[PDB]
């Protein structure tokens, strides 16, 4: 139908401002078709 | 110009404590401006994009949060990206931010896209940080080279003919998408008019149509203006940035418009998460949040 939809809430990537971007606290949830 | 070496260096602080600077040579940064400017000019000022892609709001020189967003979204070219503007000013590392984004533009010119925000403007970033940063780390000559690059940025994008993307918002002058295409580049941002509004205007639930904007520039617009605009052009969603939103994204007018802001803990002054809008090939839009502890 080619139309905008919105998915459910996704768990966010939780980060510590003092940790390297390499070291996230929690991996945020990925979107799935 | 070794684009690969430039990208490798900017990405070297992915495993480093925040605060570490990447200082490219002045000639390499000039090369990043000149070649990206060339690519911006060669591509339409109103981008016609295809999903899937992830859409990002203001970064504002917060470079390590940009890397954290790529850590979540996927580093180029694992995902396609559209940024809505405001790469410089306010943050501590506008130089590393814009150089990585311009390098990514040169590297994947058909998979990485950057719109113009109101801070990609000489009058604005002169006073809000980027000019001072160019001046102490390099020189004023480099800042002027950036201005000639920013003057060539595109100002809007439409994804799958259904999502209208710009930094600020609508304009009372925007009657035909042709009007955006006729805008010639390089150009500065005027104090009024079509191009000004697209970088500067804001939605407002308390305005009926078009109203005063207390930024001293442009307008505010109401939910009815949004709905009339989407029906007239057969679009489903307006995607803009330009304002701090606590949850990193915020809807307006029964989800007909969404505001994205992608710099968490903005300036160390606000309590906000950062968000991207991930759009799959079916145009199902999800918000990936970058949330601080
Ligand atoms: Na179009």
């Amino acid at each position: 139908r080619r139309r905008v939809s919105f998915g459910g809430h996704l768990r966010p990537e939780l980060f510590d401002e003092n940790l390297p971007p390499n070291m996230p606290l929690k991996r945020g949830e990925a979107p799935t078709k | 110009l070794n684009i690969d070496s430039i990208i490798q260096r900017l990405l070297e602080v992915r495993g480093s404590k925040p605060g570490k600077n990447v200082q490219l040579q002045e000639n390499e940064i000039r090369g990043l401006c000149l070649k990206s400017r060339e690519i911006f000019l060669s591509q339409p000022i109103l981008l016609e994009l295809e999903a899937p892609l992830k859409i990002c709001g203001d970064i504002h020189g917060q470079y390590y949060d940009l890397l954290r967003l790529f850590e979540y979204g996927g580093f180029p070219p694992e995902s396609n990206y559209l940024f809505l503007g405001d790469y410089v000013d306010r943050g501590k590392q506008s130089l590393e931010t814009i150089c990585l984004l311009l390098a990514y533009k040169i590297k994947y010119p058909e998979n990485f896209f950057l719109l113009r925000g109101n801070h990609e403007c000489a009058s604005i970033n002169r006073i809000y940080g980027f000019y001072d940063e160019c001046k102490r780390r390099y020189n004023i000559k480099l800042w002027k080279t950036f201005t000639d690059c920013f003057n060539c940025l595109p100002i809007a994008a439409i994804v799958d003919e259904k999502i209208f993307c710009c930094h600020g918002g609508l304009s009372p002058d925007l009657q035909s998408m042709e009007q955006i295409r006729r805008i010639m580049r390089p150009t500065d941002v005027p104090d009024q008019g079509l191009l000004c509004d697209l970088l500067w205007s804001d939605p407002d639930k308390d305005v009926l149509g078009w109203g005063e904007n207390d930024r001293g520039v442009s307008f505010t617009f109401g939910a009815e203006v949004v709905a009339k605009f989407l029906h007239k052009h057969d679009l489903d969603l307006i995607c803009r940035a330009h304002q701090v939103v606590e949850d990193g994204y915020e809807f307006f007018a029964k989800r007909q418009l969404v505001t994205l802001f992608s710099a968490p803990n903005y300036c160390g002054e606000f309590d906000n998460a950062g968000a991207m809008m991930s759009v799959d090939e079916t145009l199902m839009c999800s918000f990936q949040i970058l949330k601080p502890a």
